[PDB]
RNA sequence: AUCCUUAUGCACGGGAAAUACGCAUAUCAGUGAGGAUUCGUCCGAGAUUGUGUUUUUGCUGGUUGAA
RNA sequence: AUUUGGUCAAUUUGAAUACAGAGAUCAGCAGUUCCCCUGCAUAAGGAUGAACCGUU
RNA sequence: UUCUUGCCUUUUACCAGAAC
């Protein structure tokens, strides 16, 4: 029922979820207030305020961020300062190192036709010189 | 100065004690911040006692909770500061209502019970 | 763009611009305001300029207005850009065979940026020349 | 206010120093509130050791004092 | 800028094999081991020592602190219990000592 | 005086991750952020925007070369 | 059927010198965040022990 | 200049045809 209200359904669909949520809570608050009140009081100032707030919220949600001042490319200097290592640090860097098997693969034997693998997606793949010659001749690793 | 309809307002020391309990409750996941959560707790029956805020403005968003408590026979207080309550709960934002809930096996059961007793004494 | 990139008025101004940027590189588009190619270049450079504000400044120049610098291209006068660092003119060997100036529109913003970066690097090294990472040959 | 006037420069740094002091006095829940810091000072008073730790806190909470000393 | 201390590499028995800033790592292998183990012990010992110090200081504080705290009591909780007999010593003792403890 | 629960502060030690961690004169937020759902209801704390670093910060050691 | 896509930069110049352009590689440790354990402190909050009688 | 072929990959200059 609430989602089909004017208060939500006037705004864009971007906002509806958040707007709906807002409405629920404010609606609840309003109800509580009503319950609290005695008959023939009809204050209805709090509700007005809530409505105003809701409207404001809606407006904010519809409005986007002001354009970003295009973040600059850093003054290209080519620093090689770092120079570190550590059981700690060498792990992380291990994830970004080419590992020894990959290095081996990258090596291709000169005369020989190099060991490929036929991935059904693409045969192209070069298993390279990660498999030892004898090993390759026999089988896998 | 605090609202008349915010009743019973807890005495300074008592208030402090309540806050401490809440903090403990927060730590233990025994506590439920906020009007709506508090209301839910009451409905469930899990609420041991309800801690409200005198400086909740507009007060009347609060004032169902007391009624609910009365109808459920649950002790309830107001403390004076919403901000303080929020802090106790572990929320930088103003909290106005909270519920310390039931859990027999809690470390702080005894503390909670004490606070409940105090609250009851306040009521009349 | 007209509004975005600063345009220069007279040869003196241009000279000042070329001199003054000690830290950054200076990209001067020399081009006749209303031409297609020139316009395209300007558009491209608008995009680039904001990105590369930290290492290279862009400026535009109406070549029919400011006739002081027909030393720079021997009175050929297509719609060009020119590169400067520490008042030293910066040579960028594309495929084109005019290493002095890129007298051709490059459509890729990123590519343009890359070339600018390259020339900046060269300047920093002191290398008057630099070989572009993109071959061209076709545009000319 | 009087107390603040005499010893307390009453900036953020000073406040931080004060806070640190109460922690070292042996705090758990954030020491105490500060209406204008006077209350906090009063609370501290039982510990009775105010002036030393603010002269230490500026050496730590930045290193500017240290730098100055060096120079 | 101060150079007041200098930070040495925190060896252990797993770093032992890979630390070479301190010399003697293979040259004097058992010596190296001793050094590293010793260092570890010191670290542990230091921690323990620190804890001990803390314990001491706290203890020192507490006695003083109690003496200091002669606060003005605002309101007093009371409880009165009555019993039919207590010919047991033990109960009496409990009543005594507990009371003494709790300033009751 | 002994034992234990909670939180935090300091630390021994051990482990994982840094595609992670911040920062903001921002905007909004237990007076509901964001989510669940068997649709009855349930959970309940960040979200938005901006931005800084992020194949890393600070420090060491070696071989080496350089020559 | 011809041809352009083919200019080393740098320095000394009023063509000569240069001759492609000027740290690498291996390894620690600490920090940053989160987690777990451990000891201590701080609050709080328990639980429990200990002979035997006390104080105007 | 525009469209279609062929050099092909670009500047001419062309290959070989249309339209203005």
């Amino acid at each position: 029922y609430l989602f089909a209200s004017d208060m939500i359904q006037k705004f864009p669909v971007s906002v509806h979820k958040q707007m709906l949520r807002m409405l629920c809570a404010k609606v609840s608050l309003a109800a509580r207030v009503d319950a609290g009140q005695k008959n023939g009081d009809r204050n209805t100032v709090l509700a007005h305020k809530w409505k105003a707030e809701l409207s404001k919220k809606a407006r904010k949600l519809s409005e986007a961020p002001s354009i970003s001042e295009t973040k600059a490319l850093p003054i290209p200097e080519d620093q090689p300062k770092k120079k570190r290592a550590g059981r700690k640090f060498r792990k992380y860097k291990e994830k970004f190192r080419l590992s020894h098997v990959r290095q081996l693969q990258n090596r291709m034997e000169f005369g020989k036709q190099e060991q490929t693998v036929l991935d059904s997606y693409g045969e192209e793949v070069g298993l390279g010189m990660s498999n030892t010659s004898l090993q390759q001749a026999v089988g896998a690793t | 100065a605090p609202n008349p309809k915010a009743f019973p307002l807890a005495d300074a020391a008592l208030t402090q004690q309540i806050l401490d309990v809440v903090q403990q409750a927060a730590n233990l996941r025994q506590l439920k911040k906020g009007a709506n959560e508090a209301t839910k707790t009451l409905n469930r029956g899990i609420s041991e006692f309800i801690i409200m805020a005198a400086d909740c403005e507009p007060i009347e968003i609060l004032l169902h909770l007391p009624l609910l408590c009365e109808d459920k026979n649950v002790p309830y207080v107001f403390v004076p500061s919403r901000v303080a309550l929020g802090r106790a709960c572990g929320v930088s934002r103003p909290v106005i209502a909270a519920s310390i809930t039931t859990n027999d096996a809690s470390a702080i059961k005894t503390q909670i019970y004490a606070v409940k007793d105090k609250i009851e004494t306040l009521l009349i | 763009a007209s509004v975005l990139l600063p345009q220069l008025r007279t040869g003196w101004h241009v000279d000042q611009a070329i001199v003054t940027e000690t830290k950054r590189l200076v990209v001067i588009r020399f081009g006749r305001k209303n031409d297609r190619q020139c316009m395209i270049m300007d558009e491209l450079l608008s995009s680039i300029a904001e990105r590369v504000r930290n290492f290279a400044v862009i400026y535009l120049c109406d070549i029919d207005e400011v006739s002081d610098f027909d030393e720079m291209y021997e009175l050929t006068d297509p719609m060009t850009v020119m590169f400067f660092y520490h008042n030293k003119h910066m040579m960028c060997d594309f495929g084109t065979g005019n290493n002095n100036k890129l007298n051709f529109i490059v459509d890729d913003k990123q590519e343009m940026i890359d070339i600018l970066e390259t020339i900046f690097r060269g300047a920093r090294k002191n290398k008057g020349l630099v070989v572009s990472p993109y071959d061209y040959n076709h545009k000319r | 206010a009087k107390s603040t006037e005499n010893e307390i420069p009453n900036l953020i740094e000073k406040m931080v120093a004060k806070g640190l002091n109460d922690l070292v006095e042996q705090y758990k829940f954030r020491e105490t509130t500060h209406s204008k810091r006077e209350l906090d000072s009063g609370d501290d008073q039982p510990q009775s050791s105010e002036a030393k730790r603010t002269k230490f806190s500026n050496p730590a909470i930045p290193p500017v004092i240290d730098l100055e000393k060096i120079k | 800028l101060g150079l007041l201390p200098k930070p040495e590499p925190k060896v252990k028995l797993s770093n032992m094999m890979s630390v070479f800033e301190n010399d003697q790592n293979i040259t004097d292998p058992t010596a190296w081991e001793k050094v590293v183990k010793d260092q570890v012990d010191l670290r542990k010992r230091k921690h323990l020592e620190e804890n001990e110090r803390r314990h001491e200081d706290a203890i020192k504080r507490r006695k003083e602190a109690v003496n200091m705290n002669v606060e003005k009591p605002t309101v007093y909780h009371c409880k009165v219990f009555q019993f039919k007999n207590l010919q047991n010593p033990k109960i009496r003792f409990k009543l005594k000592m507990n009371s003494k403890e709790l300033s009751l």
